[PDB]
């Protein structure tokens, strides 16, 4: 089968650089670790506008990924998650940008459970990727857990179960869920 | 031999919707399964005339050819209550069978 | 109904326990509508005198016909004609709600 | 913006997958066999609806022959939830009215939920696309509560419904979205009279069971008010134990005491506990009687208080049947001003719309200059500003016409309009009053090319949410040196109207 995995960043503001640092860090480990067969990883870092930092085919011809992410910067906008979203669908996971068809599609959504300023909602965004077809794992970060209401966005935009998906960043134990997941897949 | 429809993933409390669910098949080598999931809220409007693998071997057991439980009358009667011939050159022979169903008459 | 058919001396007259539940696993708090009626082969006839209007406690219930209101229905008092008759019962329960509605239905 | 700890509409995914049945499957079984078994585990997706999945299933290998299964349950729920239960088959342009009946299945834990009815130019609702219709709400747990909706289907066909519920100071939300089949009437007879000029210019090369009389009064000495019905049955012998399902104009509860005085009543029953209830959030109330009568009528009345304080009010509706029968039953919808409890709207031969959403734009702001006037003057849905005098008057229960001379077309847009020309604007009876006005009197209006009732030359005008209008004194009703700041900017309005025409 094919592993095609996907990684959506937050840039806005309320990232404090040391969250963003560890986003970037955790992000190349996970590629790192998941070293294996037939994974491929596209990254766009998300904020009030947005920005792919690689897609597929870029991925594809160039595999390591400490090349990839080095470059990356914070955006410091406002929170466009559910605009970033159809990013994600209508743009990563095309063919043109190396997308094949009947892969593992996995959404690795990275921010704190703050949207802000986005003008499109969830209930458009959220059935979209499952109509695709796209397994979203959340990594909140920073105080994304703090209250009650960021922690719960995680959820609304986490596939469910939610337990299973919701993870924080500097826990190194989110791999293992995925990495095992395919294993026999 | 032996087909099995259980959960793959027993450690979960309660399937949530829009959640994927491991299904563990058991099954007979090479076999084609055919499935469906129905809202059992379906049965509480009807639940007559639905497939079961004993209505299936009832209505091969309906089929049988035989129409007695037991013995006969004589040597041929137990052959062809059994749905058999009987047939040997000394001229003893099973009775005729002249009906495709069984010979109770209006039943 | 505690056994299957109705038996004619049983003085208790008949006891029915109510199953009501939701479709996803949980129990139902409500009321309930009871009618009863008799079937000959293709001709049915309706027993308005034993309609109860009865309550649905956590999931569960019961309802009991008295033998006394029982008898003081019936037509032609007792004979063998009677013999070849079944019963068949219609429930109409109506939730706490006030909104949703099932009709349902013992026969034979 | 009271409180800012809820979970915004515009996120909350709603259920949406609701198949009677599903996956039609046809799967092999490739899998080594140990034991003697192939074992074949599919992943797969749990749709958005709460009931138990029964899966039936059926191998036939070609060597040992078919063989059904032991069906096997898959329990699915979440601890709080939403329901909704709806008619099938509905009547396009009739007021109807649906039931949401939200779950909590919390052991020890209450909620408050502020759930809205979402807004749908196919229905008639009191959800405006930017007036919301939020209802707040508490549940005790292990209990759920029952929520009227009064509509009007607009449209034919497959029409979805939407309600989203969202919680306080804890997790989940929830949205049922779920179709059913809208259909037309045709008759359109109703009394008319031989040439009443229906015919346009450019064609061409029902309680048959039940008496019900419902009217909701107001009482001597917050708000208190009398509910009276008035029953009876159509037939030869009178009927069995007939229902009454009645819901609660918005924010209303009935007088717990006589509630208690009315149930020891003769041929009457309802149970303790919708009897003994919370004050919280009692909202719709079923009472059974023991029979109904076919020779005269047999009233009823109580009295309802008012909860909490919003302006506009769901009608409340009352429904009833025979115990046996639901389909031949019979609605009613109650509101004191509003005849028969219906809402306000718009219609022409076959089609209405909603007339419900505010009744002008907002008046009596701090700001009042040219600035934002010509702003809103100068934005491209204006299609028409007019300036007219109010010329005649027809006043009616459905809506209160404006019979308006307009003399100078300042700004036509999509209108073809003549100098000297009377032309007939409409303002809802709910709105008249607040309006203040008076024929005679000059007016400069303006509105949209949508906001016209009819097609040419037999049309009318709508006076909308965000219709502006403004009456014009004459030359000496504005002399006055208190008048002067209203004259003056309509003076500079004007002309750099005029002069400048619009920028673009
Ligand atoms: C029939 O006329 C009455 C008023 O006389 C009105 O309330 C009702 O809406 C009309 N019905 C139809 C179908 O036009
Ligand atoms: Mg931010």
């Amino acid at each position: 089968e094919d592993s095609d995995i996907a990684f959506l960043i937050d840039g806005s503001g309320s990232i404090i650089p040391h969250d963003f640092r560890r986003m970037k860090e955790f992000v190349s480990t996970v590629m790192e670790q998941l070293k294996k067969s037939k994974t491929l990883f596209s990254l766009m870092q998300y904020s009030e506008e947005f920005r792919i930092h690689f897609t597929f085919k870029e991925f594809q011809n160039n595999p390591n990924p400490r090349s990839l992410v080095k470059p990356i910067t914070q955006l410091l906008g406002r929170t466009h998650t559910a605009t970033g979203i159809r990013k994600v669908v209508r743009e990563l996971f095309n063919i043109t940008n190396g997308a094949r068809k009947n892969a593992f599609k996995i959404l690795v959504v990275i921010t704190d459970g703050e949207k802000f300023g986005d003008p499109l909602g969830y209930e458009d965004v959220i059935p979209e990727a499952d109509r695709e077809g796209v397994i979203r794992y959340v990594i909140g970060v920073g105080d994304a857990f703090r209250s009650e209401k960021s922690r719960q966005e995680l959820n609304t935009i986490a596939s469910k179960p939610p337990r299973d998906h919701v993870f924080q960043v500097n826990n190194f134990e989110a791999l293992k869920t995925i990495q095992n997941q395919l294993r026999e897949k | 031999g032996s087909l099995v429809v259980k959960s793959g993933q027993s450690e979960d409390r309660q399937p949530v919707p829009g959640q994927q669910m491991t299904l563990k098949i058991e099954g007979d080598h090479g076999a084609r399964v055919v499935l469906v999931a129905v809202d059992k809220g379906v049965f509480v409007l009807n639940k007559k005339n639905k497939l079961t693998q004993s209505k299936i071997w009832d209505v091969v057991e309906k089929a049988d050819i035989g129409c007695t439980p037991g013995s006969g009358k004589d040597y041929a009667g137990v052959f062809s209550d059994a749905g058999l011939t009987f047939t040997s050159s000394s001229g003893q022979q099973t009775a005729q069978r002249a009906e495709l169903q069984c010979p109770q008459p209006a039943a | 109904p505690t056994e299957k058919f109705y038996y004619i001396y049983n003085e208790k007259g008949l006891e029915v326990t109510i199953t009501a539940r939701f479709l996803y696993g949980k129990k139902v708090e409500g009321t309930a509508f009871v009618i009863f009626g008799i079937q000959d082969g293709e001709q049915r006839i309706s027993l308005p005198e034993s309609l109860k209007r009865i309550p649905i406690e956590d999931g569960s219930g019961e309802v009991v016909l008295s033998r006394k209101v029982l008898l003081d229905g019936v037509q032609n008092p007792r004979a063998e004609d009677l013999v070849g008759k079944s019963l068949y019962v219609s429930a109409t329960v109506i939730l706490h709600s006030g909104s949703d509605m099932v009709q349902a239905e013992r026969s034979g | 913006n009271l409180d800012e700890d809820i979970i915004a509409e515009e996120n909350i995914v709603s259920r949406s997958e609701f198949p009677e049945s599903w996956l039609w499957n046809v799967e092999d079984l490739k899998e080594p066999p140990k034991n003697g078994i192939s074992t074949k585990l599919m992943n797969i997706f749990l749709k958005d609806s709460i009931t138990t999945w029964e899966i039936l299933a059926v191998s036939m290998s070609d060597k040992k022959g078919i063989c059904v299964a032991d069906p096997f349950e898959v329990t699915v729920m979440q601890d709080f939830f939403i329901d909704l239960r709806l008619p099938y088959s509905v009547v396009r342009n009739e007021q109807v009215e649906i039931r949401a009946v939200l779950y909590n299945y919390r052991q020890n834990q209450e909620l408050k939920v502020r759930v809205e009815l979402l807004h749908n130019p196919a229905f008639c609702s009191l959800a405006t696309t930017k007036r919301r219709h939020q209802q707040t709400v508490t549940i005790p747990p292990k209990s759920s509560l029952s929520v009227p909706y009064v509509i009007v289907p607009l449209k034919t066909g497959l029409q979805e419904v939407e309600v989203k519920a969202a919680v306080y100071h804890h997790f989940i939300s929830d949205g049922v979205r779920k179709s059913l089949k809208v259909v037309p009437e045709g008759i359109r007879m109703n009394k008319t009279v031989a040439v009443r000029t229906l015919d346009p210019e450019r064609l061409g090369r029902t309680c048959n069971k039940f008496d019900l009389k419902v009217t909701i009064k107001p009482a001597p000495e917050k708000n208190t008010m009398i509910l009276e019905i008035c029953t009876r049955y159509r037939g030869d012998q009178d009927a069995t134990m007939s229902i009454l399902d009645i819901s609660m104009m918005t924010g209303f509860a009935p007088d717990t005491d006589d509630l208690k005085q009315l149930a020891n009543g003769v041929d009457r029953y309802i149970s303790k506990y919708e009897l003994d209830k919370a004050f919280s959030d009692r909202n719709t109330l079923i009472i059974y009687l023991d029979k109904v009568s076919h020779s005269e009528d047999d009233c009823l009345a109580f009295k309802v208080h008012q909860y909490f304080n919003v302006e506009l009010i769901q009608p409340g509706a009352v429904k009833v049947y025979a115990y046996y029968n639901l389909e031949e039953s019979c609605t009613r919808f109650y509101h004191p001003e509003k005849e028969d409890g219906k809402l306000n709207k718009l219609c022409r031969d076959e089609l209405c719309r909603c007339a419900e959403e505010n009744c002008f734009i907002q008046k009596s702001d701090d700001k009042v200059t040219l600035e934002e006037r010509l702003d809103k003057a100068c934005e491209p849905g204006v299609d028409y500003v007019y300036k007219t005098r109010l010329v005649k008057v027809q006043l009616s229960n459905d809506f209160d016409e404006y019979i308006m001379a307009i003399e100078q077309t300042i700004k036509s847009g999509s209108d073809e309009v003549q100098v000297g020309q009377q032309r007939t604007f409409i303002s809802p009876i709910k709105c008249r009053e607040a309006l203040k006005l008076e024929e005679k009197k000059h007016y400069l209006m303006w509105g949209l090319s949508s906001d016209f009732w009819g097609e040419k030359p037999n049309l009318s005008y709508i006076i909308g949410k965000d219709t502006w209008v403004e009456h014009w004194p004459e030359e000496d009703e504005c002399q006055d040196e208190e008048n002067q700041k209203q004259c003056q900017d309509l003076g500079a309005f004007t002309e750099s109207m005029v002069v400048f025409g619009c920028p673009n």
